[PDB]
RNA sequence: GCCGCGA
């Protein structure tokens, strides 16, 4: 439960989804070439991540919300896995990232991206196919380190 | 020493040595074989108009490039349909969305990708790739204890792996038992299945405490106690490392 | 570089980080205590966060 | 100015499981007391357990019994855990003979003298045949903590017959303790603590001669603090110089160098010793030669000298 | 020589300066040194002792 | 308690499986230790085969189908007596239990829902600031020993 | 061997002024220098007899903020200045002194009315630097024998804010230990290696010596262990 | 020398 997942996630994730699809309209209308909606859904599967990961970490950062002696008032969250990360102990925003909010944008084939990124978090489980796409850039990562 | 594309359903993308073989070894896969000429297979299902039939094929690496497969993590319905009108799948070494009528194939299983050591790992979906990696690699390092216990959470593939290793005593015939021992198992075998002829009784000499390849121990123990009815293909003595037929 | 390379990291990291934070509502509020014994004694017996 | 807790209202809920209670507490005596407590009866608790086991046929732990269904490693972790109350006695040695089919429990093992046996449904082996028999010898001892059987060395003072079985050895026998604190029922009193502790055990000590023994280690190690206050060796040295069988022209000479132990003659380098007087080429190769056939070269080099 | 091999593990109860050394990897890298301080207290009077 | 981990791992490492087993194996001793506790007292088989079957159930949408209805009363009694030690689950590799599975597995046994309880400190008595997730994981001994390095 | 266990002996003690001490003990069984360490810390700490003051009574405004009459130090600091104030009654649960000043000058310990049943431990104690200059500044203290650390928290007493004014709820700390720590290291005897080793570093705000705070904490627990004591008793 | 393995 330390992983809290932002509730508005799958709604930009919806979101980015419904504008992929009128992008592929208008592939399918001739008047877009296929390197412009390919670099266009790069740029909006990165949006998409971007605000993604901001949403989950403006969740997570102030998540303590405690009264005081008068009213409520609201600080510095005492999230275990937030105190790992901000503490400089083990972790970082990246870690967080992968582990609450979207993995984002992957591959290492030849080098480059997949248009369709994984969705999924650690928390959540990875389809066949995601895990599948993460083996490609963990073994050139640790064939790299090998040699 | 990259993940191919084409590894999908014939060699494990996470089980692999570490420092100086990654990506020069490799594990089959759970359901991967070898074609008549030497290539390998990996079945799945046939998908006929928009049911998924349970008639299965074995596609090698130059078949299975051609037709759209579909995905383990497919609804379906009381009939065989796809619960929805649009599918993940992957036509020629990519990923996309197709409608149901355009599906040729289907996933067999979620383990497919997945060889017998990295399948012996819950949650594997939950870890990283490369320490998912080390897990599997380590798990081949276990050595057997004083007694084996089995894991309060495991995948179900302990029992496959107990049995196809032959480590443990598998009855070939068995009936009920007759006479059970530290050492050895009599079985009088049913007289609904018998050989014509002098009659006939299964005996099996358990393998006490004797030395492994790495110095280890290799023990026996039986699992029934007397006049237990066995049926063929039961497990009678676990080897070491082994709970009741379970890998443990 | 001349930085120290001998830094405590990890548990030690998590350890100072914990005792070194504020909350807005705790076990004693604006209390005034006449020395730094006096807060681990407070700590210790219970009667102070 | 102190209230001081009276043990009652102790009751067993089963024959291991049992509830004891301290009711009046002060404030914060309470988690002192039932901390303490705990330690001292999980760590030192006196008990018995098997410490060695002697079978008529077998050699070794990884051997085997015809006609027993089980492994002698697995009859030496079942004969582990069985738990007995002895009494006046600390070597009690529990034969046990059966033959037949079935299991064999601690209820078949001969009754002795003064040895009672907390559960006698505790199987420990089987027997798949009618035509054979176990017979083994149990020895079963008293301690304190874990003492691993490879760990003792004592016992190979006497050498072993190869087929004594030796068993690692708990000796504890407060398996679990657990403790809470409640509001006294005392109306009189503003407010009073009452402990409660659970134990469970292997029913081979009672309660209450737990916590009496727990409660009597804390008093004497806490005795302690009451009163605070407080605020040249080999055989063949050391022997007398007479005894090298030297000439007499040397014990003339000796005695005038103050040369009367036979270690100090050792400490000498050879160069040193020739500036005495009419010492002698012949005669110190002599000296040289008796030293020298106690193996004690001269030249040595020790650190103290007792006059003794 | 006088050079030994093994797993390290942690001691939170060392100070900075200290190392925790098997006494049984030690007694052989400073097996000299113990034979030295043998015969300088004059428990053995010779080597092979 | 008998292992000690590091949490510190387990963010960096991203092992969530860790945590996930931990969680699942000790809703699984749970049941194991409610199964031991029906079995001490001896009551009517029964309702022991009652809460087997309740066990056995739980799940969404579960592929399995094992009812004690067609299992012998003497069969129910060696089954319950065999897992007295814990439910041995199984969760295959890609699609294994859900979160709000285990959390409900963990109500069946009467455990918190969060997968962490309160631990005190063995030594001082005195209890942990934050709740600490006690699980039961499974362990292996590798081969590589001090003995021989 | 049995009911036989390792006593400490050749205690150490390395006193520091007065007031600071390093109780060392050796050796203790494997586990016995944790439950010694803890139960005595936590006595001396939470519970122990003394006396310190509760109560205090400035000429003036009784507001909690007050404008101190141009005292040169804030009546909080006054307050704090009054609870570290250690004395030691004689046959009295509860006693009230004055203090009266004219004349710029600090005020100390000694400068409260004679009372030959009070006795105070560190005469110079400073608990304000006179009214500013020209002026004078009376303030009536009232100590009350207690037990262990009682926070402001309420005052309880009397009716409305009587009391509340009368007291000005002054932390009160009878405990006379300033600080406790222990620390368990590893010792060995003979054969034996994992033997533990105690250390106790305390440091008191006077009127009683550490060894004398040691030998009361002790003696307590001890006592409270005679009903177990008492019939399973060597002699 | 090959083969496998640990950091």
């Amino acid at each position: 439960d330390d992983m809290v997942i932002p509730e508005k996630k799958h709604e930009i994730i919806s979101e980015a989804e419904a504008e992929v699809a009128e992008i592929q309209e208008q592939f399918q209308s001739g008047l877009v070439t296929a390197g412009e909606r390919y670099n266009k859904v790069i740029d909006i599967w990165a949006a998409a991540n971007d605000r993604v990961s901001k949403a989950m970490m403006d969740n997570l950062q102030t998540e303590t919300v405690i009264n005081r002696d008068g009213q409520e008032e609201k600080q510095v969250s005492f999230n275990s896995i937030y105190m790992m990360a901000d503490s400089g102990a083990r972790g970082s925003a990246a870690q967080i990232r992968q582990l609450a909010g979207m993995r984002g944008l992957m591959a290492k084939p030849d080098g480059s991206i997949i248009e369709t990124p994984i969705t999924a978090n650690f928390r959540e489980g990875l389809n066949v196919l995601q895990y599948f796409i993460s083996t490609h850039g963990a073994r050139k990562g640790l064939a790299d380190t090998a040699l | 020493r990259d993940v191919h594309p084409t590894h999908y359903g014939r060699v494990c993308p996470i089980e692999t040595p570490e420092g100086p073989n990654i990506g020069l070894i490799n594990s089959l896969s759970v359901y991967a074989q070898t074609n008549e000429y030497g290539f390998l297979e990996t079945p799945y299902r046939k998908v006929t108009d928009g049911v998924v039939t349970d008639e299965i094929h074995y596609l090698s690496a130059i078949e299975e490039g051609n037709y759209v497969i579909a995905q383990a993590n497919s609804n379906l319905d009381e009939e065989g349909h796809f619960v929805e009108d649009l599918v993940t799948c992957r036509s020629k070494g990519e990923s996309s969305l197709f409608s149901r009528d355009q599906v040729d194939y289907m996933d067999v299983s979620t383990q497919q990708v997945v060889s017998v050591g990295a399948s012996l790992i819950p949650f594997l979906e939950h870890d990283d790739a490369n320490r998912a990696l080390m897990g599997a690699n380590m798990q081949r390092q276990a050595v057997p204890t004083l007694r084996a216990d089995k894991p309060l959470v495991g995948t179900g593939m302990e029992r496959a792996v107990a049995v196809d290793s032959g480590v443990t005593a598998v009855a070939k015939r068995g009936g009920v038992v007759q006479y059970v021992d530290a050492s050895r198992i009599v079985i009088k075998v049913n007289e609904d299945e018998m050989y014509p002829g002098e009659a006939g009784i299964d005996i099996y000499n358990l393998t006490k405490y004797t030395r492994s390849n790495q110095n280890t121990c290799i023990n026996q123990m039986p699992c029934v106690s007397l006049g237990e009815p066995v049926e063929r293909g039961d497990v009678l003595a676990d080897g070491p490392s082994t709970d009741l037929g379970e890998l443990a | 570089n001349g930085e120290p390379i001998i830094v405590p990291s990890q548990d030690v990291v998590l350890g100072l980080y914990y005792m070194t934070r504020d909350c807005v509502n705790a076990k004693g509020e604006g209390m005034v205590l006449t020395g730094p014994k006096e807060a681990e004694r407070l700590y210790r017996s219970g009667l102070a966060s | 100015e102190f209230l001081k807790p009276r043990l009652v209202d102790i009751e067993q809920v089963s024959s291991t499981h049992a509830k004891v209670t301290l009711e009046p507490l002060e404030r914060g005596f309470g988690h002192t007391l039932g901390n303490a407590l705990r330690r001292i009866l999980l760590s030192s608790m006196p008990g018995c357990a098997v410490t060695e086991v002697e079978i008529d046929g077998v050699l070794h732990e990884y051997s085997t019994k015809e006609g027993v269904q089980e492994d002698i490693l697995e009859i030496l972790l079942n004969l582990k855990g069985l738990a007995v109350r002895v009494q006046g006695k600390d070597e009690v040695i529990l034969t046990l003979n059966k033959s037949g089919i079935g299991p064999v429990t601690a209820a078949d093992i001969t009754h002795d003298g003064d040895v009672e046996i907390v559960k006698p449904q505790h199987v420990i082996c089987h027997l798949t045949d009618e035509n054979a028999s176990i017979s083994m010898r149990i020895k079963v001892q008293r301690g304190r903590g874990y003492v691993p059987a490879s760990t003792r060395i004592h016992s190979e003072e006497d050498e072993r017959p190869i087929g004594r079985l030796l068993v690692d050895a708990c000796y504890s026998p407060v398996e679990r303790i657990a403790y809470n604190v409640e509001a006294a029922r005392v109306e009189q009193r503003t407010d009073l603590d009452k402990l409660v502790i659970e134990m469970e055990t292997n029913g081979t000590i009672d309660p209450e001669e737990a916590i009496r023994r727990a409660a009597t280690i804390l008093a004497e190690q806490l005795e302690a603090f009451v009163d605070l206050r407080d605020v040249e060796f080999d055989p063949i040295l050391l022997r007398p110089v007479d005894d090298l069988e030297l000439t007499v022209r040397s014990a003339n000479c000796l005695k005038a160098e103050a040369i009367h132990y036979i270690g100090d003659l050792v400490q000498r380098t050879e160069v040193e010793l020739l500036k005495t007087p009419n010492l002698g080429k012949k005669s110190l190769t002599e000296i040289k030669d008796v030293l020298a056939s106690r193996g004690l070269s001269l030249g040595m080099r020790l650190e103290n000298w007792p006059p003794a | 020589d006088y050079s030994g091999r093994s797993v390290i593990t942690v001691g939170p109860y060392l100070r900075l300066h200290q190392c925790g050394l098997p006494k049984k990897m030690a007694l052989e890298l400073f097996k000299p040194f113990i034979y030295g301080k043998l015969e300088l207290r004059g428990l053995a009077t010779t080597i092979k002792a | 308690v008998d292992i000690v981990l590091n949490p510190l791992g387990v963010p960096s490492r991203m092992n969530i499986g860790q945590i996930l087993e931990t969680h699942l194996g000790m809703a699984a001793k749970g049941i194991g230790d409610k199964i031991n506790a029906m079995l001490k007292q001896q009551q009517e088989v029964a309702k022991l085969r009652e809460f087997i079957q309740r066990a056995y159930d739980l799940g969404a949408d579960v592929r399995q189908k094992v009812d004690l209805s067609t299992f012998s009363d003497e069969e129910v009694m060696r089954l319950a007596e065999n897992l007295r030690k814990g439910m041995p689950i199984a969760t295959p590799v890609f699609d294994g239990a859900k979160e709000a599975e285990i959390k409900e597995l963990l109500k069946l046994g009467d455990l918190p829902t969060s997968g962490q309880i309160r631990l005190y400190d063995g030594r001082t008595g005195e209890q942990f600031e934050r709740p600490v997730t006690v699980g039961y994981m499974y362990m292996l001994k590798l081969n590589h020993l001090v003995d021989d390095k």
